[PDB]
RNA sequence: CGGCUUUUCCGGAGUGUAAAAAGCUCCGGGAAUAAGGGCUGGGCAAGGCCGGUGGCAGCCGCCGCGGUAAUACCGGCGGCCCGAGUGGUGGCCACUAUUAUUGGGCCUAAAGCGGCCGUAGCCGGGCCCGUAAGUCCCUGGCGAAAUCCCACGGCUCAACCGUGGG
């Protein structure tokens, strides 16, 4: 045995529309490499193929496991507490971008853009339940949601750090 | 050589149906038939059918309602779980639950369906949409 | 929508018609433009159908499938001609097919819109999939198969937001129908683009032929025409 | 989203519907003048014959 | 500062075990001897006796980890423990 | 007629069909004999090691025109002689007699000859331990 | 142009070794401070100008370009893809319904034996009684672990590992 990726690279790579499409994604949300991109769809693809083996088997472990599906997907924030197995195969790759560190992070306001939040992220300045943590490519829980903050011992716990009232203009502005 | 009445009746079923007759003769009425042609008008795809007492093999008459995209006998009456209905029914039913297919188990000829009520095995026969 | 109506009376206020087909749509006797279909009527006026269905007009729902350069041979040279294949359809299950001859490439284009036109067929949809069944018409209702030329392609419900898993020219014209996800089996070749479009639209129009009980309608939640 | 579940015609002769682009046709009973019959191109081709639901009256 | 999290006593041994957390936000990592000389104050524990297994400082935690034990008699540790352990917190040269 | 045999009971004439016409094909009955690694003057190898002989230009199929350069060499691994095309422009004044040259396949269909140039089948890789592709571009330098 | 962070570098402290080693983690000084590879005619469509070579040099996965303005050779400019990676070669699978049980063909494209008999093999009319071998359902022992999938928990998340289910 040896491990495997965990991301499936596209079928074909010069596709027009794919790329265009791609190439949209990247610059709003501005990963560092289509790999982050890819590794999300795969994990996208997994959830869906999970949903579609359930929605056809019938027993008690059907059952468990639809209900731990479910579960893990309300865990993340990605579906309402009321959520059916039919709409999983509605969600799309901007429900999994929106809920990625950085981009929870810049919607916390706490970087003029987004770019600067990675930047935070990986200069440690940014906690998560008061717990550090260096990858920007990191899912959220949405319990973790709400404990989002600066990390205690960086300079931007100052209210007076040089960059942090632009932060707080731009975020008024 | 007649090797089997049952594939044969399900294709002058669906060859009558094409072209559009109203009414058609199965010329060896077996018993096995007859529970067949029980089975879709139990699902409303024919209406009345009757035997004939014609002293060889009996004739069975049957009307058609028109509602018969395509009938055929699976010939190497595969054995078949419980479980296993998806993989076959994947393989003769043009959609999900899109028509009916006919088993023969240990409590006679009957509809899958009824079977997965049931909950028993048996051997596809024929299926039909 | 209100360009739409906009446009409407605009080829209304213009357009004299000649058919028979004409005047009950211009006398507001014909609403529907599946009126036209189940009648079966002939339309030979294209006017006919945009006063009915004007989102024809959009640009993005007038799809060139492909543009073909045709040799006639003669005796003081090689004479050239423009086949145009081109899709016309709305995005709410009514589409249409056509082929135009043209000395020019935009005159083919004129002339295969206008055909597209007149070859408008209305659309069955559904959820039939084995895992989706969200009674919503996403997908085809169920497994049909077209065929042209040796193109044999069955078209086969598929789950939702899978993507159309067909070929370019099979992946416009049911884009263009208002179908979103299916799974594709094909057989023959599909490199013949014509071909591959005449026998998925044969396989769409065959939709509608299949017989159907009410329960099922219920159960697909099936849509002909207009969703 | 009122859905406009219109009525698709069943040629009487077989109980099939009609597809859109076929060359049936309907008419007013040419005996009773109150039943409209609806004949598809299959049956009307192969001309095997048609009933009234209204009089029983028949004909190719 | 330091929060024990666990003190397991070990009849058979005769020993004290002692699993800690120590909170030195912007700080280094605390030195042993400092810990020893904290810990010993609100247990009353005998230096000598006592040994502290490890410091683990968790990445980008401010509280550390730490495990050490207590016993009874000098004896104890130069029957059972590791020589190395007390070299380290230096009760041997 | 049908295709046959289709009865519940007829496995084996299925299987024995299957197998007599399998070998119809040429891929697996290749793969089965192993006949290329019969064949192979690399035995196998990718990349081999082996030493220039001689020179050669050798004619391009018409229409094209045009004098290919490539190398006859010696194999190290099995005494063989094969011919290996010279890829960049003007590399052959940077490959002599008697020259260490590393080899590998050109690429061609079914791993044979290669766009107009026929009978080729390999080109040349490294030269002294020093690539081909820095030489003509200069980069670096032959020992 | 102004402001800001600390990837590296230096020091200390822990673990660390049963020994350093890991520089692993924490704190402190201090600085903008590690980036290429291939392609750029089409099949890949992803990308357009300039100079040189001129049936030569050459390129080319295949189709093809070069016989003097070369969007295809070479070089410059510009552009596209991926990226601490990126190209070249060889093998297996898919591509391929070109191995066809699902699911290929056999009049003219490769393929019906020239025909017939018949052993084995394979496939076989209807009704009823019987057995219950195949078959279908239930049920007991069994099919090592790891590896597979899933939820939860530990290493910052993950990779990895434990717990529970299949």
């Amino acid at each position: 045995k040896r491990q495997r990726k965990k991301y499936e690279t596209p079928p074909h790579p010069w596709i027009k529309e794919r790329l265009d499409r791609e190439r949209v994604l990247m610059d709003k949300y501005e990963l560092k490499n289509k790999k982050e991109l890819w590794k999300h769809e795969t994990q996208l693809k997994n959830f869906r193929r999970r949903a579609r083996r359930l929605l056809a088997a019938r027993g008690k472990q059907a059952e468990i496991e639809r209900e731990q599906l479910l579960a893990r997907l309300k865990r993340l924030g990605l579906l309402p507490e009321d959520a059916v197995l039919d709409d999983v195969l509605s969600l799309t790759i901007e429900d999994i971008l929106e809920r990625r560190l950085q981009t929870i992070v810049y919607k916390k306001g706490l970087a003029r853009t987004m770019r600067q939040a990675r930047q935070l992220i990986v200069h440690g300045h940014i906690e998560v339940n008061g717990q550090i943590i260096r990858s920007p490519s990191y899912l959220v829980l949405k319990e973790e949601e709400d404990t989002i903050t600066y990390a205690r011992t960086s300079p931007f716990a100052n209210p007076q750090h040089p960059e942090r009232m632009m932060i707080e203009k731009a975020k008024q502005g | 050589t007649l090797l089997d009445p049952l594939a044969n009746a399900l294709s002058h079923i669906t060859n009558s149906e094409r072209v559009g007759k109203r009414e058609v003769y199965i010329k060896p009425a077996s018993k096995l038939i007859g529970e067949v042609l029980r089975v879709m008008q139990k699902y409303g795809y024919i209406g009345e059918f009757e035997f004939i007492d014609d002293g060889r093999a009996g004739v069975y008459r049957v009307q058609l309602l028109g509602r018969i995209n395509k009938a055929g006998a699976i010939k190497p009456r595969f054995p078949v779980k419980v479980s296993e209905f998806e993989k076959w029914e994947k393989r003769f039913l043009p959609a999900f639950e899109f028509g009916i297919l006919i088993v023969s188990t240990s409590q006679g000829v009957m509809s899958h369906k009824e079977a997965i009520e049931k909950g028993i095995g048996g051997r596809l026969i024929a299926y039909v949409y | 929508s209100q360009e739409w109506k906009e446009y409407a009376k605009r080829v209304l206020d213009e357009w004299e018609p000649k058919t028979k087909l004409g005047m009950m749509v211009k006398e507001g006797q014909i609403t529907d433009i599946h009126e036209i279909f189940r009648r079966g009527y002939q339309i030979k006026e294209p006017e006919i159908i945009d006063v009915l269905l004007p989102e024809v007009n959009a640009r993005e729902n007038q799809e060139v499938l492909d543009i073909a350069l045709t040799v006639r041979m003669t005796d003081s040279g090689r004479r050239v001609r423009f086949r145009v294949l081109a899709a016309v359809g709305n995005r709410d299950g009514y589409v249409g097919l056509g082929i135009g001859h043209g000395k020019e490439v935009g005159i083919a284009i004129r002339k295969a819109i206008n055909y597209a036109k007149l070859n408008i067929i209305e659309i069955k949809r559904g959820c039939g999939s084995w895992e989706c069944r969200c009674r919503r018409p996403h997908s085809v209702p169920f497994a049909v198969e077209g065929k042209e030329g040796s193109v044999r392609v069955r078209l086969i419900p598929g789950p939702r937001g899978l993507g159309l898993v067909i070929g370019d020219v099979g992946k416009k014209i049911l884009r263009l129908a208002g179908v979103q996800d299916v799974w594709s089996q094909t057989f023959g070749e599909t490199r013949t683009t014509v071909n591959f479009a005449k026998a998925v639209f044969n396989a769409l129009y065959n939709t509608n032929r299949v017989a159907i009980s009410p329960e099922m309608i219920e159960r697909y939640g099936i849509v002909v025409g207009r969703a | 989203m009122v859905e406009m579940k219109f009525e698709i015609p069943v040629c009487t002769s077989c109980g099939r519907e009609i597809t859109p682009r076929e060359h049936a046709t309907h008419f007013i009973c040419p005996n009773c003048g109150e039943a409209v019959i609806w004949r598809c191109e299959s049956c009307r081709v192969l001309a095997k014959p048609y009933k009234c639901p209204n009089c029983g009256w028949e004909g190719p | 500062e330091i929060r024990i999290k666990e003190i397991k006593e070990n009849k058979l041994i005769g020993r004290k075990e002692i699993y800690f957390e120590i909170y030195h936000p912007g700080e280094p990592t605390p030195s042993r001897k400092d810990v020893k000389g904290k810990l010993v104050a609100m247990l009353d524990l005998n230096p000598e006796t006592t040994v502290i297994q490890y410091i683990r400082s968790y990445f980008g935690s401010y509280i550390s980890k730490g495990y050490a034990k207590a016993y009874d008699s000098k004896e104890r540790m130069l029957y059972i423990e590791p020589e190395y352990i007390l070299i380290r917190d230096g009760l041997i040269e | 007629g049908k295709k046959a045999p289709n009865g519940e009971f007829a496995g084996r004439k299925l299987k024995l069909k299957r197998k007599k016409f399998r070998w119809s094909d040429i891929r697996y009955k290749r793969r089965v004999l192993r006949l290329k690694e019969k064949s192979d003057p690399l035995e196998g190898a990718p990349q081999a090691r082996g030493i220039v002989l001689e020179k050669i230009a050798v004619e391009a199929k018409q229409p094209n025109s045009g004098m290919r350069k490539a190398v006859r060499v010696q194999l190290i691994k099995n005494g063989k002689v094969v011919t290996a095309f010279c890829p960049g422009d003007g590399a052959i004044k940077f490959i002599d007699e008697h020259d260490e040259v590393i080899i590998e396949g050109i690429g061609g269909p079914k791993g044979g000859s290669m766009g107009d140039i026929p009978g080729i089948r390999y080109k040349v890789v490294k030269v002294n331990r020093v690539s081909l592709k820095e030489l003509v571009k200069g980069r670096k330098e032959k020992p």
